[PDB]
């Protein structure tokens, strides 16, 4: 074969690790066979079309502690065995239609530490294995009823510090964490002032109204 | 054709050194290779590390690739949990693995 093993990283075993080498961007090529991609503590500002959708063998694709704003939906298409995505401290605002499609492996999502100010209701359609998600520091005012009804092995969930409105339109989360205690980082209303700094799992659902 | 025995744990992947602020997200990895698959143990300071694992309530958490994460990095003016320098111990029926050092330091 060719070199496949950017200069910049090491290859060992299909694990490439790429951390901390001031890369703006993913480096292209990499092994066929990769399981494992480690782009954390670089400069990548985004995620283009199709990033990851050619290598099959991917288990575990670590981007945390970048600059990245704009990922492209079909960045992650066709990975069947992705069992781990890690997106931490980055400045992502939005996730696009489909950008978690497919990935029906997934086990771990850490979206924590970013800027995210709307989730879609189809946002983790196929994450039925999912057993970790962590949404936590971001800027969600709300999350829509039915959002986390595909995560049907959800085990822990971290949804404190995004400033929530405690409105009728959040209802069906406290009913949702009352009978599921898997919220485990203290998610609290901001709003209005009567639910203010107090935790949604404390709230009688009563009290989240228009 | 190729058949894996079981073999005693070695560490493939150390955790390094990271620099962090109060409030951030942190991990410190640990991969092991060993069969049957090694369990691994945090200690900062020589001192066993408290995970969701041995307790629920928690901003640390072990994965189970073996990585120790924390949701937030707690470093207040009179208390001080998660700084400090690491070690990940990998054991399994064969052996064990000692990782090198790793600083977490909070800028």
């Amino acid at each position: 074969g060719s070199l496949h093993c950017p200069a910049a990283c090491t290859c060992s075993n299909n694990i490439v690790d790429c951390r901390g080498k001031g890369l703006t961007e993913i480096p292209t090529n990499l092994p066929e066979t990769i399981t494992e991609i480690r782009l954390e503590q670089n400069t990548i500002k985004v995620i283009p079309p199709g990033a990851f959708s050619p290598y099959k063998k991917l288990r575990r694709i670590d981007l945390s502690n970048n600059q990245i704003s704009e990922l492209a939906p079909d960045a992650f298409q066709g990975l069947r065995s992705l069992n781990s995505l890690v997106l931490y401290g980055n400045k992502i605002t939005e996730l696009p239609k489909s950008l978690f499609e497919g990935l029906f492996s997934l086990q771990l999502l850490l979206l924590n530490a970013n800027k995210i100010n709307c989730l879609r209701v189809d946002a983790f359609q196929d994450l039925h294995n999912l057993n970790l998600l962590s949404l936590y520091d971001n800027k969600l005012q709300t999350i829509a009823k039915g959002t986390f009804s595909p995560l049907r092995a959800i085990q822990t969930m971290h949804l404190a510090q995004n400033p929530f409105i405690c409105d009728c339109h959040l209802k069906w989360l406290a009913d949702y964490l009352h009978t599921n205690p898997i919220e485990t980082s203290g998610a609290r209303c901001t709003s209005p002032r009567r639910l203010a700094n107090k935790r949604i799992g404390q709230i009688k659902s009563k009290k989240f109204r228009c | 054709s190729l058949r894996q025995e079981d073999f005693p744990p070695r560490i493939v992947e150390h955790p390094s050194d990271l620099i962090v602020s109060k409030g951030e997200p942190a991990t410190l990895n640990c991969k092991a290779e060993g069969r049957p698959t090694p369990t691994i143990e945090w200690y900062k300071g020589g001192e066993r590390v408290e995970t969701d694992k041995d307790d629920p309530r928690s901003h640390r958490m072990l994965l189970p690739s073996g990585s120790l994460f924390f949701l937030r990095i707690v470093h207040g003016r009179k208390s001080r949990p998660d700084e400090g320098v690491y070690v990940c111990v990998a054991r399994n029926y064969l052996g064990e693995a000692v990782s090198h050092d790793a600083s977490l330091e909070v800028a």
